[PDB]
């Protein structure tokens, strides 16, 4: 399917169907494809996709903390290249924020 | 590799400590100089191999607070991720 990889795009799709769109893959996978950061040659081996999936550790504790709840995060306006600031968060209790300026601050989406 | 050097005495603030990192690891210009910023930098944006040598630990603790064993941390956890990453502390 086409690419959905903007704020509400995501956040929707996160809601309703309880996973990411078909455009992201885990850093693991990427490093698996060929994907090395410092060359930033996602598009490349990975066409279309983009790094979202992996746990959230959200170590500044910024994001709400539960008992059985862990986070995850997604790249967000990302077609190729070196990545950018923004990012996509979401609980497993499917709380949805986001980030535009490298995980300073966040702001509650869903 | 790359190598990155963090010469703890002139460590003054927690500021200093990620400005220092954000030019020794050749983070980007939106380098969000936390600990979420540092963990994505390290598993999406580093160069690796990656050879830290911290100086003089124990001085940057002292004025960074928490801030040099959070960011210490954030590096080993990294390391366990698989990233290629030696920690040389002195």
């Amino acid at each position: 399917a086409q690419v959905i990889n903007t704020f509400d795009g995501v956040a929707d799709y996160l809601q309703t169907y309880h996973k990411l769109p078909d455009n992201y893959i885990t850093k693991s996978e990427a490093q698996a494809l060929g994907w090395v950061a410092s060359k930033g040659n996602l598009a490349d081996v990975a066409p279309g996709k983009s790094i979202g999936g992996d746990i959230f550790s959200n170590r500044e504790g910024k994001l709400p903390g539960k008992s059985g709840r862990t986070w995850r995060e997604a790249d967000i306006n990302y077609t190729s290249g070196f990545r950018n600031s923004d990012r996509i968060l979401y609980s497993s209790d499917w709380l949805i924020y986001k980030t535009t300026d490298h995980y300073q601050t966040f702001t509650k989406i869903r | 590799m790359k190598k990155a050097v963090i010469n703890g005495e002139q460590i003054r603030s927690i500021s200093d400590l990620h400005q220092t990192l954000k030019k020794e690891l050749a983070l980007p210009e939106y380098y969000g100089e936390n600990l979420d910023a540092l963990w994505d930098a390290l598993t999406g944006w580093v160069e690796y191999p990656l050879v830290l040598e911290w100086r003089q630990f124990e001085q940057s603790k002292q004025l960074t607070e928490n801030g040099a064993e959070s960011v210490l941390q954030v590096f080993r956890e990294a390391k366990a991720e698989g990233a290629d990453i030696t920690i040389i502390l002195s």
